[PDB]
């Protein structure tokens, strides 16, 4: 008579069953807990609940999908979907405008009291909480332990519960499975090393990729819409190679240990966590600037990281290109004069050369020997500076009367 | 017992579902609303039940071979073998030709090729060909240079047109994975270089008639290759480029978008909303077929080669060429 009788009878009892054509797995939903089970396992559940093991599981075929904004069910095109996102308690909570004070002190302590970046993070966090989308930006919190980086994780972990992954390590990534990304709004990573590959570089795409592949054990490899947002806690060690011109990472050094503050009592740690609801309420009541979510800033620490990560040869080439003497002097070129590698006259010619962007071989070698600490041949300097960073062309120019081999910037 | 060996096939066609058994994959295929899935038998029996109210012991459907042939019809019969098509066009693939490209999209493209018509137009001729003719080009494009030049935006833009036919932001990690579905039924395959060179295998993917496809819970299977490769990199060479190279166009772009006049906030999003516009434009190109697989010695490609190639080679060549000047 009826292809869905069993569906309905189990709905009568507050269980929603379906077959998930995508995962070829029967899904089941009670009390905002979603599980996927094989058929036999369902038959075992069904038996317990109606006292009959039917040969045919009379349930609808949906596609389970983690769409936080969308309803309990919907039908894109001709396909009926069912939702795997169920909001946590503290996601369904009444807006407020004040943030709990002890929570505020944590956040202040953490951003070293800098409103700009702190407020930007709250705008990010709010957007994630409220709109529940991918930002395309990630936050790195580095600096010494006990600065409440880990506490911020626990705090958030409470608000988001199942939608957050916590303390994911390099080891978890080397695992062939990766359920730490399945149905996650926030994904926290811990770095723990003395690094100085940086396998968390793979993350950079995750930040911005529309979709992820999800290999789970005993499940099909499946591609899903990406709702991930990434926080990374680090020791001092840099966890990701940061390009100069970077748009994904906000970096926040915090070395304000909590136990060295006035306001820190014993019960503070726990007090903070008890105010999770308070901080949820606050986040729910933010008025979200949508343009500031994916904004990044050149914090002091991000700059230090870049100027150490980027190749010294690049930095030379850029100073050659920019005709930027000041850089070379900042990096101790003036030492050429002290050691009598060159006289007062030639030193004028040498500086002139950098600025004008016309550099005789014997000055180029003198410069690059002096900046780098041992002598490099023209050949090397060409192959490892001038050529790869397109500084310019090797040519002749007549200086005085003699024709001189030179590099002509441009 | 049986009167008709395909009754079930037909009844499910009545309801706009096309079911078959793939001999190649020994997996039952199913097609609704231009979404193709492959499922085990039990899973099909579960679907069938829901739709007719009867679980038959025998799945009365035709045996075809699923094949991703974009040019070819919904079905055909090479030799004596009936095939069924896994290519279904996305919305913006079926869209009406035009001759003007949306202006804000044009500014992206201009920005990206540093306003160089030659190479830019060549890329449009490539992209058009892929869009229109839907074949393997045998050429690939590398976009390197600093972030926020709209390399990533061009990927999202195209990702909207091609949808499921393009793989996005494939990394070294994905390649070290034993599976590789990022090549299964793909017209475009985008890669991110992030290191500060395992992608040399792509060299061959660009030109190989066929690929092996290891997918989880599926048989390793060999398929006709429709891949075309874009690689975003961030100043790190992703692939060893031979002096005399015919596969790679390289395009350095350091024009950050946020440093242009025309860049507003809503620009990022505006660009993506014009995906349909840019699709329409691509559909209306008149494709020079000889220029598709053309490559050029951009400034950056040369720099890459003269740094990649061995100094000892360069000495020897100067000895050979009797070239004092070098
Ligand atoms: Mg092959």
């Amino acid at each position: 008579k009826d292809p869905l009788w069993l569906y309905k009878v189990l709905l009568t009892k507050g269980i929603e069953v379906w077959f998930d054509i995508k995962l070829e797995k029967y899904g089941i939903k009670r009390n905002n807990r979603v599980d996927y089970i094989a058929k036999s396992s369902l038959q075992q559940i069904v038996f317990e609940i109606i006292g009959k093991t039917p040969k045919n599981i009379a349930v609808p075929t949906y596609i389970g999908a983690y769409e936080p904004s969308k309803p309990e069910k919907w039908e894109e095109e001709g396909i009926k979907y069912i939702n795997l996102f169920k909001p946590t308690p503290l996601m369904k909570v009444k807006p407020v405008k004040e943030m709990p004070e002890i929570v505020k002190n944590l956040l202040l302590n953490l951003f070293d009291y800098d409103a700009k970046s702190m407020g930007l993070f709250i705008n990010w966090l709010a957007f994630i909480y409220q709109y529940k989308e991918r930002t395309g930006v990630a936050w790195i919190f580095m600096g010494k332990q006990g600065t409440g980086k880990g506490l911020l994780v626990d705090l958030l972990k409470k608000i988001f519960e199942e939608h957050m992954s916590s303390n994911i390590t390099d080891a978890n990534l080397d695992s062939q499975f990766n359920p730490y990304l399945y149905n996650k709004l926030i994904v926290h990573l811990n770095e723990v090393s003395a690094d100085n590959m940086l396998v968390k570089n793979r993350l950079k795409t995750w930040i911005t990729d529309e979709t992820l592949y999800i290999n789970r054990k005993n499940m099909k490899e499946v591609e899903i819409k990406n709702f991930c947002n990434f926080i990374i806690n680090s020791n001092e060690t840099i966890p990701v190679d940061i390009e100069d011109s970077d748009r994904r990472f906000n970096v926040i050094e915090c070395n304000n240990v909590l136990k060295e503050q006035e306001w820190w009592t014993t019960e503070s740690y726990q007090e903070i966590l008890n105010n999770a609801e308070g901080f949820a309420k606050y986040l729910a009541g933010i008025k979200v600037d949508r343009s500031k979510v994916n904004e990044v800033v050149m914090s002091e620490k991000k700059k230090a990281i870049v100027e150490t990560t980027e190749s010294v040869l690049k930095q030379i080439a850029k100073a050659l290109t920019d005709r930027d003497i000041e850089w070379f002097l900042d990096n101790g070129l003036e030492g050429v004069v002290e050691k009598n590698i060159v006289n007062d006259f030639q030193w004028e010619e040498l500086q002139e050369a950098i600025t004008t962007g016309v550099i005789p071989n014997k000055y180029l070698m003198i410069i690059v020997e002096q900046i780098l600490g041992d002598s490099k041949t023209i050949t090397w300097i060409k192959r490892n500076i001038i050529t790869p960073y397109q500084v310019g062309e090797t040519t002749v120019v007549k200086m005085a009367g003699k024709p001189i081999r030179a590099i002509v910037v441009g | 017992e049986e009167k008709d060996p395909l009754w079930l096939y037909k009844v499910l066609l009545t309801k706009g579902i096309e079911v078959w058994f793939d001999i190649k994959l020994e997996k039952y295929g199913i097609k609704r609303n231009n979404r193709v899935d492959y499922i085990a038998k039990s899973s099909l029996q579960q679907i069938v039940f829901e739709i007719i109210g009867k679980t038959p012991k025998n799945i009365a459907v035709p045996t075809y071979i699923g094949a991703y042939e974009p040019s070819k019809p919904e079905k055909w019969e090479e030799e004596g073998i009936k095939y069924i098509n896994l290519f279904k066009p996305t919305p913006l693939m079926k869209v009406k030709p035009v001759k003007e490209m949306p202006e804000i999209v044009k500014n992206l493209l201009l920005n990206l090729f540093d306003y160089d018509a030659k190479s830019m137009g060549l890329f449009i001729n490539w992209l058009a060909f892929i869009y229109q003719y839907k074949e393997r080009t045998g050429v690939a494009w590398i976009f390197m240079g600093k972030q926020g030049t709209g390399k990533g935006l061009l990927v999202d833009l195209l990702k909207k047109i091609f949808e499921e036919h393009m793989s996005s932001n494939i990394t070294d990690a994905n390649l070290d994975s034993q599976f590789n579905p990022y090549l299964y039924n793909k017209l475009i395959v985008h890669l991110n270089e992030v290191s500060a060179l395992v992608k040399n295998r792509l060299k061959t993917w660009i030109t190989d008639e066929t690929l092996y496809i290891n997918r989880k819970n599926m048989k390793e299977v060999e398929i006709k290759n429709f891949c075309n490769f874009i690689i975003n990199s961030n100043e790190t060479i992703p692939v060893d480029i031979e002096d005399s190279d015919r596969r790679f166009n390289v395009i350095e772009c350091n024009n950050v978008l946020k440093e242009q006049e025309w860049w507003t906030t809503e620009s990022y999003q505006e660009i993506l909303n014009n995906a349909e516009g840019f699709a329409k434009y691509l559909a209306g190109i008149k494709v020079d077929r000889s220029k598709v697989n053309e490559v050029v010695m951009s400034e950056k490609k040369k720099a890459i080669v003269e740094t990649t190639e061995s100094v000892l080679k360069q000495i020897a060549k100067a000895l050979t060429d009797r070239d004092i000047e070098w």
